[PDB]
Parts: structure tokens; C-alpha cells; sequence
């Protein structure tokens, strides 16, 4: 009994334990504290692994070997599940919450918009059992999980390709983070957040000087205006850089 | 004409007259020559500037020469910079990066902390019309960020500085020197393209890197081997503070302007041979040039003579010094210079401070009032303060009666936000992200500054805010402020949106040690120092026994209670 | 000497250290040439030299031919990864062909790995040339490019080669000369020498601008490194 109340007390904290979850404005369910029940997982597959050391691991071997294989397929479900909800929730910030960026990229909104969808569905069906081990029983759990976590990892590469070309364009934008040059490239019709920008990668200036539609000039750190020769004329189509 | 201007063209102005005033002392050196020839090498040295007229090309139609080596001239704003005063070792400090460049090798500053490196640096950027770039190293600094920094370098050719070359890791400090070694040697060679952060990027040959190494522990802190070949080396002598204190007070209007730079140097140096040496005494270059920038208020109060310069000192120097050094201060300023000893603008003031002690209870005596009188200038500049003793000099007693004395007379209502810094942790003084579902908790600091600058009852703005960090201060939680600390004055938090303070917001540090703060902190707020009790030991008493007294009253009878 | 060092050892691997002030790369040169030939010259620097060096050492283990490492000092952190488990994994030499590896590091330098040091031979280079012929090997060197200017500029590199002497011969005095160890390497007197070319290409065909050659050479080329002034006295009155 001293194992076998061991292998009871894995069972009954197994019927019980269930992810936490808190709703997002896109609809989707987000988990929270990923690392309770990771670290339970692996802590009760090291004291599995560990029973079958004692000589009384016959008589339970069965429950044993049915554990552990429950438990090593809730682990590969877990490990990709806590970085697809990660890379997910890092491109959200760039993709789906700017529109001049979505038109930028419209491939990657595209499939950023699919994956979403099908995350959403996937999400949504496993939530619905109450229980964090019965997701392990859901059909091609662990494929869509690898699928999304490919293509959100190619989506963001594409991106980073893309901030890169654009910091090569006007490379006074490797002075500003991606954050910032995202911040930037977003404010397409607005082209005047970009001043706060200036003390970053203009040095010297501060901020810009707005009429109308037309730079007049620049203002420095010391409040000195300076004016331009030809006033630049700005649309809404022209790019940032 | 700097008298009768406004403020943007008086900062132009201020700004000339360093220019101004280097001509006039370099024609009057030149007039002095007693040879041709000892003219000649005399305007070797000095940076000469020219416009080409053959050359069509308009952005590279002037250059600059000294020593016979020719810089072009790079039109880039700069703005009106704080300009560095012309004197001999800037200008040999000018011909060393010169030197340095024409060969496009590396420019290198080292020396003592306090000899001026990087504003010399920077102030030769400013010369050719370059916004030198400062790398601040060991200061929230990570490597990614270095390489994107150095790529755009290389890539829009400008200028690149390493502020501390010396304090930062040891594996960032080889990949960084690795890069460096890359970008210079594709700058001697000629190479467009040089290979660094995994890719081939185009190198302009018009970009330069600088490195400023302070001192180590040892001593001389010295550039990786690697780059000792790529680079050359300039030691940084100590900087002529006479010439700089003279010029400045010239410029400012003090007259007799040689005479007091000579009488604040000298009392400088006498402070630094003859006070206790302490971890927070500064009497380098830094604090003279802060000493002479005060002044410009008092100007109005006093006049631009010896006095101000007086008072200022006692401003500056005096409340950070200890019991035995207070001596030593007054009769250094009573040998090197001579004043009255009458201060203005402190009698409403004190008459305040008064009504606020007596309705507190507090005893006003002589140490009290001198502290209160010492915190209440203070403020009035900087906007972060140490009040720093031992456990029950009267620190809180000092500020909350200044506090109220200020309320009385300022009619500006207060309200005081007291925090133990070391209680709290970080991440529930300054707020934590939850990193599995990106959502940003305030914390405690940052929540009362959103609630400062968002004052949605309209009171914050007609009101002063502090924030007292009763307890003892260590770096690390005085890092995240460290940007709230500088002239930027804003929170950058770790992450979501970054927080300007308000001219109200006002943070105090109540500590009792200084045994780990980094002398950046303590430059960057004003140090009040209690050296001993300011009440004396019945007039405690007195105090406690008031208290009580007033806290028996709620309960008993007036008869029996007197 | 290094010759009989190398010869009576049976040990592949030498460690020829020496001063920051000479190096003795031109020593090994002449034993090269005196037996066996074939040494490469490889000096380690930036990640191309660094490839380059860990390539061409794999390629020497199998073909035999000498090889030279310059300045492990500045390269410590490939040597800990590369060359110090390279050397462990062919500490047997024998097996492959015959060839010697020749590390040249600095007693100043940086604390080496102690396998490595200890597995090696060892030798330090203290060949300390006079001023004559420190003189001799900086005229002869600078003629080997040919010609740039004038005859001035000759004379005046002339000049500046004894002067080169005179300071690396004090500058290995202390405390009496500098009172502080100074190093003045080539790159001192090339810096010098093209001042020197500037100077007399641009005033004139005249010994006037002296005035001016010497404080410039004095406080900036050879004083850069100076930090004390006694020393930045002693080179301007050397220089003058
Ligand atoms: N003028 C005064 N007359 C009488 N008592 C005074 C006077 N000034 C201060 N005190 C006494 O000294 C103390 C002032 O506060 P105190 O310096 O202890 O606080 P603190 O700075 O928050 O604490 P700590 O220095 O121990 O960290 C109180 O005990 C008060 O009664
Ligand atoms: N030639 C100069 N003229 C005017 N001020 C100077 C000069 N040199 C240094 N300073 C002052 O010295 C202070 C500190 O110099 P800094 O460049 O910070 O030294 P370091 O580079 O060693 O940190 C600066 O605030 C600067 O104003
Ligand atoms: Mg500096």
C-alpha cells in the first residue's frame, strides 16, 4: 500500500486538475499559469519512473505503464501548447490590432486569421471537457497544436524579414526597437505619433512640425525651430520611410 | 545683447559666446607671438574651418582643419548644444581624434572619471556637425541591442561613442570588441560590406567609433588586445577648471570674472585636500560647473557678485557635508573669499517653518532649522532628494515640517505618498506582467504616477506630490527609476507605455546608509546629510510629552489633564 | 637558442613567448629557413583570420608543414574551444604527419590554460636588440615600399627611426627614463612617419615647420600613451 497509495493520490489529482482560463477580447481562450501543472505532470512522471525501482512494481506495473503513457502524451500536448498560445498572443500584437500593417501584410493576416480561427475551434473544443487530462483523448490534439506552432513560427520570420528590409530602406530606424518601428509603419494616416520617435533616431530632433499636410520644419531637444527650404507634402498612400 | 533677449535666443547666445570668447583668446595668443613662426605653430593647433569654392557639391563644400589634417563637414542638425569651453587640452583632445581619423583608425579617451571624455567627444561631433551616438554601457544594456545599434552605425555613417567602455560583461564586451574589430577593419581597408550580426550590411566609410575607458579598480583600465590595433589611445589630463569657471562666469555677468574662478577653484581643491574623504564627496569638475549653473537664480536675489557665488556654494556644497567638514567649510569660504553672511528671500519662509514646528510640536533650535532651511533650497532644484542619517536624527520630522511650512506658504496643498521601498518587492512596486497571458499589472508606484498625471478630479495640478522611499535604498530597485532620475524624467517601465512625472512630483529617499547606492544616484539627487539630532534631549522630551498630552486630552477632563 | 630547443625536443608543440616590447616571429623565420621550410604565418584576429587559422592548422596536422600562431592573447577564447581540445585530441602528433606548432603569447599577457601550457614545450625569446640595430631594421624596412616624396622625407624618416630607437631603448628603464612601462609599438612611428610626410608635403621644401613637428610628435603620436609628466616631459626634451 505504500505504493499503491501513491499511484491513488496520482490518479485523484489527475481526475481534478483543470487548466485556468481567461477570455480575450479576440473571442479566444487564454490559459493562465501554464507551470502548476507542467511541473505536476513531469514530478509525477519522475515518481513513476522512480516506482518501477522497487521490486513490488509487479503487482502494479498495469496502472504504472497506463500512467505513464497518459502522462508522457499530456507532456508533449503541454509543451507545445504553452508556445502556440505564446507565439499567438506575441503576433496578435503586431497582426489583427493595426489595419495599415494587416494591408502591409495581407498573405500573413491571411493565415494569421486561419490560425486563429482554427485555434479558436480547437480551444473551444477541448475546454469543454473540464479536465486538463482528457485533452490528451481529443483526436489530432498534438498534430494541430505542431501545425500552428509551424506556421505562426513562419509567419513571424516572415515578419522579422520584413522589419528588416523596412530598417534597410531608412536605416535610422535601427535606432528604434521593432515595437517602435511597428508603431511607426502602423501610423500610416496619422504620420504625426512619429514625432516622439524623432529624439531617438534623429538625435538631436525632437519632434516635428505639422501644417496642414506640409512639414514646415523640424523643433530640437531645445525647443529651437528650424525651417525648411521646400515644405515636404505628405498623402495618405506615401509610406513612412 | 544676452541681457535683453528671450530665453531660446539667450540660449543661442550662451551658446555663441563660447565661440566668441575662444577667438578672442586665440587672437590675443597669436598677438603675443614674438616670432612668424611661433604664430604659425600656434594656429597648427587650433581647428581651423574652410569652404571649398571649386567644388560644386554643396553638403561637402566645407572642411575642417587642424594640424594640417582635413575633416569635411557633415550638415546634420545639432540644435544648440550645450558647448564645451575652448580650452588647451580640448583642443589637443580635437587633434588627437583628428590624428586618429585621418587614418581611420579608432579614437580612444582614457583617464580618471570627471576629466571630461565624453563631452569632449561629443563636443567634437558637435564641431563637424555629427550627433555623436553614446553607447551607455552596463546600463540596462543587452548585446541584441548593440548589434542593431552598430548595423545602423555602419549603415548611415555616423558616429559612434562607448560611454564606459570598461564596466560591462565580460561575453558582450568579446562580441562587442569583435564587431568593433570588423567595423574598423572594413573602414581601413575599404570594404563596402562588412559581415556583422550574421549578415552582410553596406559600410559607409564615414563612420567612426569612439571608445572612453574610466579607470578600474586597479587602476589605467585598458582596451581588449584585439582592439589595441585598430584603436589609439589618448590619456585624458585633468581638465583646466580655472579656464572653464572663468569663462562661464564671464559669460554669465559676474564681474571680476578671472578672480572668482580662481577663488572657486582654489576653495574646490582646499575641500577636496583637506575634508574626510567620503564616498559621496564630489568636488571634480561636475560639481563646479553645478555650483556656477545655480547661481543663475540667485542672480535675481542677490547680484552677480562674489556673494552669489557665496551663497551658491553654500547651497551646493554645504548640506551635503558632514559635522567635521561643516567647519572645515566655513573657514575655507571665510579664508578664500569674504561675505556677510545675511541670506535674503528667508524671512516669510522661516516664519512659516516656525508656525509648522510649534503646531507639530517640534522644538525649533539652531541644527533643526539650519536642515530645514538646507531642504527647503534644495527642493527648490532638484527634483529627487537622500536624507540620509542615522536612525533618529529627524529626518521625517525635517520634511514633513518643510512639507507643511511649504503648504502655508505657497498655499499649495501637499499630499504625501510614504513607501518602503524594501519592503515591497520589484514587481509589486513598480508592477509585473504575467508572461502566459500578456497582461500588465500596475504595481504601486507606477499606479499613483498614472493617477498624478491622469488627475481626472483636476486637484494634482494646483497641488505638490511626494513620494517618500522611507526605507533604505539598493541599486536595484533604484535602477528602475534610475530614467525618472535623469533629465528624461519618465518611468520607462519593462514594458506596455512609458509615464512622464510632473514638475509636482517630487520622490525622497528617507535611508540611513549610503554603503551601496552608485555615485550616479547620488549625482543625480540632491544628498541632505544629518551628521546629529537636530533637537537636542529635552526638547524630545518636551515633544513626547506634548504629544501625550494632546492625546490624553480626546479623554479627560480639563482641569484634571492641566 | 629557439634551434636547439626545437631540435633536441621531441614534442610537436612549442610556446615561444617573449615581451610585449619584441617578438621574435623573425627568429622562427630564420629557423624555418634553415630546415624543413614550410611555416605559415597566421595571425589571429577578427572571425575570417579566426576560420582561416582553425581551417589551415587541420590542414598542417595532415600535410606536415609548420604553422605559427601570432598573439593567442587576443584570441584566448577560440584557443580555450578550439585550440586547447584540437591540441588534446592530437596530443598524439606521431600519428599524423610530422609537423610543429609554434604559439607566440606575452608574460604580460593573459593567464594561458594549464593543459595546454603544461602538455607543450615552452621557451621565452629575451633577444633584446641594440639601439644601432633597431636603427638598422627601421631604415632598411621603410625602403622596401619605395619611395613617396622628396628627399626630405627621407631624411625625416631617418630622423624619426632614431628617434623610434632612442625611446624603446629608455622606455625599457625603470624607474630611471619612464617611470612607467610604455610600449611603443610600429604603429607610433607610422602614425609619426605620415605626419611627417603631411607636413613636408604641404608647407614646403624647408626645414622651417620644425617647431610644430616636434610638439605634434611629442604630445600627441609618442605622448597619446602618457599619462604622467615626467614622462611627457622627458619625450618632449627627447624630441626637441
Ligand atoms: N525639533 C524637535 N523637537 C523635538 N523632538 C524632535 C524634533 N525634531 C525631531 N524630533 C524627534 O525626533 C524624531 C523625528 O523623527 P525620526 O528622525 O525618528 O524619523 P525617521 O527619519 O522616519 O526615522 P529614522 O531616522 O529612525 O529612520 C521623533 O522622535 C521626534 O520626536
Ligand atoms: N572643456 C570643458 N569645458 C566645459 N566643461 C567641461 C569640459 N570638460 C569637461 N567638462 C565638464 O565635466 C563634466 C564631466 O565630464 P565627463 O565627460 O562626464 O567625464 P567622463 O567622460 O570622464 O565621464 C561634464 O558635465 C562637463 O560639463
Ligand atoms: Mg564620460
Amino acid at each position: 500500500f505504500v505504493i499503491e497509495k501513491s499511484l491513488n493520490r496520482i490518479k485523484k489529482f489527475w481526475k481534478e486538475a483543470q487548466y485556468e482560463v481567461i477570455e480575450h477580447s479576440s473571442g479566444l481562450k487564454l490559459v493562465r499559469e501554464w507551470d502548476v501543472l507542467e511541473q505536476a505532470c513531469k514530478e509525477d512522471l519522475e515518481e513513476l519512473v522512480s516506482m518501477k525501482a522497487s521490486n513490488y512494481y509487479k503487482i502494479f506495473e498495469q496502472d504504472c505503464l497506463d500512467l505513464e503513457s497518459k502522462l508522457t502524451k499530456l507532456s508533449e500536448i503541454q509543451v507545445n501548447w504553452v508556445e502556440v498560445q505564446f507565439y499567438w498572443l506575441d503576433l496578435y500584437g503586431i497582426l489583427g490590432e493595426n489595419l495599415d500593417i494587416q494591408n502591409f501584410l495581407p498573405l500573413e493576416t491571411s493565415k494569421f486569421k486561419s490560425l486563429t480561427s482554427e485555434y479558436k475551434m480547437i480551444t473551444t473544443r477541448a475546454f469543454q471537457l473540464d479536465t486538463t487530462i482528457e485533452v490528451i483523448h481529443i483526436p489530432n490534439f498534438d498534430t494541430t497544436l505542431k501545425l500552428t506552432i509551424d506556421s505562426l513560427k513562419m509567419i513571424k520570420s516572415s515578419l522579422s524579414t520584413f522589419l528588416e528590409r523596412q530598417r534597410r530602406q531608412f536605416p535610422r530606424f535601427y535606432f528604434l526597437g521593432n515595437d517602435d518601428l511597428l508603431k511607426i509603419i502602423g501610423s500610416g494616416k496619422h504620420h504625426d505619433q512619429v514625432s516622439k520617435f524623432m529624439k531617438k533616431m534623429f538625435g538631436s530632433i525632437e519632434s516635428i512640425i505639422f501644417l496642414e499636410d506640409f512639414i514646415t520644419g523640424v523643433r530640437s531637444v531645445e525647443g529651437e525651430v528650424l525651417n525648411l527650404n521646400e515644405k515636404i507634402e505628405l498623402k495618405d498612400s506615401i509610406q513612412a520611410q | 545683447k544676452l541681457n535683453k533677449s528671450s530665453d531660446n535666443v539667450k540660449k543661442k547666445i550662451e551658446a555663441l559666446l563660447v565661440e566668441y570668447l575662444h577667438f578672442n583668446n586665440v587672437i590675443g595668443q597669436l598677438k603675443n607671438c614674438s616670432t612668424k613662426e611661433e604664430a604659425r605653430l600656434l594656429w597648427a593647433k587650433v581647428q581651423k574651418f574652410y569652404q571649398k569654392n571649386d567644388t560644386l557639391d554643396d553638403l561637402n563644400s566645407v572642411f575642417i582643419s587642424q594640424s594640417g589634417y582635413l575633416l569635411q563637414y557633415k550638415f546634420e542638425y545639432i540644435g544648440i548644444p550645450e558647448r564645451l569651453i575652448y580650452t588647451p587640452l580640448l583642443l589637443i583632445g580635437f587633434a588627437t581624434l583628428t590624428d586618429s581619423l585621418h587614418q581611420k583608425y579608432g579614437g580612444c579617451f582614457f583617464g580618471p572619471a570627471g576629466t571630461g571624455k565624453t563631452e569632449t567627444v561629443k563636443a567634437f561631433g558637435q564641431n563637424l556637425g555629427r550627433v555623436v551616438v553614446v553607447f551607455n554601457c552596463d546600463d540596462s544594456f543587452d548585446y541584441q541591442v548593440l548589434s542593431r545599434l552598430l548595423v545602423g552605425i555602419t549603415q548611415i555613417g555616423a558616429w559612434g561613442c562607448f560611454d564606459e567602455f570598461n564596466r560591462l560583461d565580460e561575453k558582450v564586451l568579446s562580441a562587442v570588441s569583435a564587431n568593433i574589430q570588423q567595423i574598423q577593419n572594413g573602414l581601413q581597408v575599404g570594404k563596402s560590406h562588412i559581415t556583422l550580426l550574421e549578415e552582410e550590411t553596406p559600410l559607409s566609410p564615414h563612420t567612426a567609433v569612439f571608445i572612453t575607458l574610466n579607470p578600474g579598480y586597479n587602476g589605467r583600465s585598458e582596451l581588449p588586445e584585439n582592439l589595441k590595433k585598430s584603436f589609439r589611445e589618448f590619456s585624458m589630463k585633468s581638465p583646466q577648471s580655472g579656464t572653464i569657471a572663468e569663462m562661464i562666469l564671464q559669460i554669465m555677468g559676474f564681474e571680476d570674472s578671472k578672480s572668482l574662478a580662481s577663488k572657486i577653484v582654489h576653495f574646490l581643491e582646499l575641500l577636496s585636500s583637506k575634508c574626510s574623504s567620503m564616498n559621496h564627496y564630489h568636488f571634480g569638475l561636475r560639481t563646479l560647473k553645478g555650483v556656477l549653473r545655480n547661481c543663475s537664480p540667485l542672480i535675481s536675489e542677490f547680484g552677480e557678485g562674489e556673494k552669489t557665488v557665496v551663497e551658491s556654494l553654500k547651497r551646493v556644497i554645504l548640506p551635503s557635508l558632514g559635522d567635521t567638514d561643516e567647519l572645515v567649510f566655513k573657514d575655507e569660504l571665510s579664508k578664500i573669499f569674504d561675505s556677510a553672511g545675511t541670506p535674503l528671500n528667508s524671512k516669510a519662509i522661516v516664519q512659516c517653518l516656525k508656525d509648522a514646528g510649534q503646531r507639530s510640536g517640534f522644538s525649533m533650535s539652531e541644527e533643526f532649522l539650519k536642515k530645514c532651511m538646507q531642504f527647503y533650497y534644495m527642493q527648490k532644484t532638484q527634483q529627487a532628494l537622500i536624507l540620509v542619517g542615522k536612525a533618529g536624527c529627524g529626518k521625517t520630522a525635517t520634511w514633513k515640517t518643510v512639507i507643511d511650512a511649504m503648504a502655508i506658504f505657497d498655499g499649495h496643498a501637499n499630499v504625501v505618498y510614504v513607501i518602503d521601498t524594501k519592503v515591497l518587492t520589484k514587481e509589486s512596486l513598480y508592477g509585473s506582467m504575467l508572461k502566459a497571458t500578456l497582461e500588465w499589472r500596475d504595481g504601486l508606484f507606477t499606479s499613483i504616477l498614472r493617477r498624478v498625471n491622469d488627475d481626472i478630479t483636476g486637484t494634482f495640478k494646483n497641488s505638490r506630490i511626494w513620494v517618500v522611499f522611507d526605507s533604505d535604498l539598493d541599486p536595484e530597485y533604484v535602477e528602475a527609476m534610475n530614467s525618472v532620475l535623469d533629465d528624461n524624467k519618465i518611468l520607462t517601465l519593462p514594458n506596455g507605455e512609458r509615464l512622464p512625472i510632473p514638475p509636482n512630483f517630487r520622490i525622497l529617499f528617507e535611508t540611513d546608509n549610503l554603503d551601496h547606492t552608485t555615485p550616479a544616484t547620488i549625482t543625480r539627487c540632491g544628498l541632505l546629510w544629518f551628521s546629529t539630532d537636530v533637537c537636542s534631549i529635552s526638547s524630545k522630551i518636551d515633544h513626547l510629552l506634548n504629544k501625550s498630552y494632546e492625546a490624553l486630552d480626546n479623554k479627560l477632563s480639563m482641569f484634571e489633564l492641566d | 637558442n629557439i634551434a636547439d630547443v626545437v631540435a633536441n625536443s621531441e614534442n610537436n608543440y612549442f610556446t615561444m613567448a617573449s615581451e610585449r616590447d619584441v617578438d621574435g616571429t623573425f627568429k622562427l623565420i630564420e629557423l624555418a629557413k634553415a630546415s624543413k621550410e614550410s611555416l605559415k604565418i597566421i595571425p589571429l584576429g577578427s572571425i575570417e583570420n579566426l576560420n582561416y587559422a582553425q581551417e589551415e592548422i587541420s590542414k598542417s596536422k595532415i600535410e606536415g608543414g609548420w604553422i605559427l600562431l601570432q598573439n593567442i592573447q587576443m584570441s584566448l577564447s577560440w584557443v580555450k574551444t578550439y585550440l586547447h581540445k584540437h591540441v588534446e585530441e592530437t596530443k598524439a602528433a606521431e600519428e599524423h604527419e610530422k609537423f610543429k606548432m609554434f604559439m607566440t603569447c606575452h608574460l604580460t599577457g593573459d593567464k594561458l590554460p594549464a593543459p595546454l601550457l603544461q602538455r607543450t614545450d615552452r621557451f621565452v625569446y629575451e633577444d633584446i636588440p641594440g639601439i644601432l640595430d633597431t636603427v638598422k631594421d627601421l631604415w632598411g624596412s621603410q625602403f622596401f615600399t619605395g619611395k613617396i616624396s622628396g628627399v626630405w622625407s627621407v631624411y625625416c624618416t631617418f630622423l624619426l627611426s632614431w628617434f623610434h630607437a632612442l625611446i624603446t631603448a629608455r622606455t625599457r628603464l625603470v624607474p630611471h627614463g619612464f617611470s612607467k612601462k610604455y610600449y611603443f609599438n610600429d604603429c607610433d612611428f607610422q602614425f609619426a612617419s605620415v605626419y611627417l610626410e603631411n607636413v613636408l608635403a604641404t608647407n614646403s621644401t624647408n626645414n622651417i615647420p620644425w617647431a610644430q613637428v616636434r610638439d605634434h610628435i611629442a604630445t600627441i603620436v609618442y605622448g597619446g600613451k602618457i599619462d604622467e609628466e615626467k614622462d611627457l616631459e622627458v619625450v618632449a626634451k627627447l624630441c626637441a
